[PDB]
């Protein structure tokens, strides 16, 4: 199924992925498409901080949901 | 049903445990009531730019303005006080110099004279010298990684290597060689290093856009900047926590071998510290009685009359709790720190160092 992803700046990518992907396989995912290093990611839905070892489903994230991108460690 | 969900009155009686079914509720937020899913994507995307400053909305000089004026309608700035702060600001503001009216001077004699007489203290191991730099009313919530870069400067600054080296920043102005930069004027050279070819990936990640902006930068862009300005740096990354209950001992084991080269009377800078949300600067480490490790760590969070107290007549020993920071309160899952350890020497290292480059703390790579 299709999500999208999408940082700060508005840039915005589309995934195929399934509800049984964990997040670490979905920031993978992120790298082999934009070179992005899945240690650089932040993957942020519905005001949580995805945690690697969980699952799309686990997170109630279905078709066409936006995971927000942010990137590196800035305060 | 004994409770199903607020939002979307699934049954969720049958939930494999109750994780699962709070996380089910959890996955509305921010709805708590029954309410497209494209609308919720544009507040949090809003609501996560207006955090990080991404939308490059209003800047130092609007929000100085707009929060003095505020001060002075809350009785607590006077008229007169409006106007000399007013002129200060344009006046510094015109050479790209920081105004000092946030500055707090001689740091590390003050902290010293209380840290070296504080009962459970053995060693006090602390850098050269800092000014603390306090956010004030033009980046308050936004400008610590900034106020941070000027607190390293000020210290690089009294070293005539490293200031040759800065100096080159005002390109062509001859201000006072112990000038600070403002928070302008660094947005001012990050935006140009990264239009000469520095960190294209961060660039991209910040809308390649900084000068007149409230942007939240972080440890990349302090390495960015000095790098632009021939100054060798390291990027030391503390992915993850390496002690009990979530703590960082190899974090305080690599801060007190950098300054244990500080005894020998050389030269040591301080030390640029990032977390998730908020920077801060290491200016030194104690060692207490029984053997344990305690930071001290300037944060611009702290206001002047905070800072003020180290040079009091009283507020002196329990004073610096502000400042000390153990294995226990430092429990944010990741830290990097950016140390100044050189120069960049040619033009070969030069274009090389325009590639971030990170050590990893425990090495993973
Ligand atoms: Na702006
Ligand atoms: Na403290
Ligand atoms: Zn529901």
């Amino acid at each position: 199924m299709q999500i999208f992803v999408k940082t700060l700046t508005g840039k915005t990518i589309t995934l195929e992925v399934e509800p049984s992907d964990t997040i670490e396989n979905v920031k993978a995912k992120i790298q082999d498409k934009e070179g992005i290093p899945p240690d650089q990611q932040r993957l942020i839905f519905a005001g949580k901080q995805l945690e690697d070892g969980r699952t799309l489903s686990d997170y109630n994230i279905q078709k066409e949901s936006t995971l927000h991108l942010v990137l590196r460690l800035r305060g | 049903p004994t409770h199903s969900c607020p939002v979307c009155g699934m049954n969720l009686d049958n939930a494999s445990n109750s994780e699962s079914a709070a996380r089910h509720v959890e996955s509305h937020f921010p709805a708590t009531s029954p309410q497209a899913l494209r609308e919720r994507e544009q507040r949090e995307f809003e609501m996560l730019r207006a955090q990080y400053g991404m939308d490059n909305q209003g800047n130092f000089r609007e929000q100085s303005v707009t929060n003095m004026q505020r001060a002075v309608y809350a009785g607590e700035m006077s008229v007169a006080d409006y106007y000399e702060r007013t002129l200060d600001l344009r006046a510094a503001e015109s050479c790209g110099i920081d105004d000092g009216s946030s500055i707090t001077r001689s740091i590390v004699p003050r902290v010293r004279a209380i840290s070296t007489t504080a009962p459970n203290v053995v060693r006090t191991l602390l850098c050269t010298c800092v000014d603390h730099y306090a956010s004030s009313y033009g980046d308050r919530g936004w400008g610590c990684g900034y106020r941070n870069m000027q607190m390293l400067i000020s210290s690089l600054l009294t070293h005539t290597g490293y200031n040759e080296r800065l100096y080159k920043l005002w390109q062509g102005q001859k201000p006072p060689r112990s000038s600070v930069p403002s928070i302008s004027r660094l947005q001012s050279l990050i935006e140009q290093a990264w239009s000469q070819g520095f960190d294209i990936q961060g660039s991209e990640q910040l809308g390649c856009r900084l000068v007149n902006t409230r942007k939240w930068i972080g440890a990349t862009e302090v390495v960015t900047l000095l790098s632009f300005l021939r100054i060798k740096c390291q990027l030391v990354d503390f992915h993850r926590p390496t002690g009990p209950g979530g703590t960082h001992p190899e974090l305080f084991t690599w801060v007190l071998k950098y300054f244990e080269n500080s005894v020998g009377g050389e030269f040591v800078p301080p030390l640029y510290l990032q977390h998730q949300g908020h920077s801060r600067t290491i200016m030194g480490i104690e060692v207490h009685r029984d053997g344990s490790l305690i930071l001290l760590v300037l944060d611009p969070s702290h206001s002047p009359q905070q800072m003020a107290q180290f040079g009091d007549t009283n507020s002196s020993a329990v004073a610096l709790r502000l400042l000390r920071k153990s294995e226990a309160a430092m429990k944010a899952r990741q830290y990097q720190i950016v140390a100044v350890v050189g120069t960049i020497d040619s033009e070969q290292q030069y274009q090389q160092s325009k590639i971030l480059r990170g050590t990893r703390i425990p090495q993973d790579r």
